[PDB]
């Protein structure tokens, strides 16, 4: 659940960084 | 469709590491994209493979757990690129840690939840060409 919501966080950035 | 996409995706991340397995247009994009999405947070992904810790035993429950996770309030471009990377991630140290069919195993899972999972959010929000789009250079 760790490494989920921590790919979660730098998928949601990316999405961010991306709009 | 789904499958595809799946199989040239992991076929490919295997195929640049060393590892040989088993119209064409989003692929070559969401190579471009996992590959950035990847060195983008190298720092971040060091740390995952490090609390990975795959047995086959567990390799559905492991699978599971962080998938759910990652979905669980919602669905996003960035999400869905993190989730081919992770299945990357996976079916990597399985060919590392000596467990090539569970590469197999993960190609379906990936693809079972793509299909039953994603798939309407995807289609209510543009398919793959929408992506294409946003993803470009």
């Amino acid at each position: 659940i760790x490494i989920a919501q921590x790919l979660r966080x730098i998928g949601d950035x990316f999405n961010x960084y991306y709009a | 469709d789904n499958r595809e996409i799946v199989m040239k995706y992991i076929h490919y991340k295997l195929s640049q590491r060393g590892y040989e397995w088993d119209s064409e247009v989003v692929h070559l994009t969401l190579r471009q994209a996992g590959d950035d999405f990847s060195r983008r947070y190298r720092r971040d992904f060091a740390e995952m493979s490090s609390q990975l810790h795959l047995t086959p035993f567990t390799a559905r429950g492991r699978f599971a757990t962080v998938v759910e996770e990652l979905f669980r309030d919602g669905v996003n471009w960035g999400r869905i690129v993190a989730f081919f990377e992770f299945g990357g991630v996976m079916c990597v140290e399985s060919v590392n840690r000596e467990m090539s069919p569970l590469v197999d195993n993960i190609a379906l899972w990936m693809t079972e939840y793509l299909n039953r999972h994603l798939h309407t959010w995807i289609q209510d929000n543009g398919g793959w060409d929408a992506f294409v789009e946003l993803y470009g250079p």
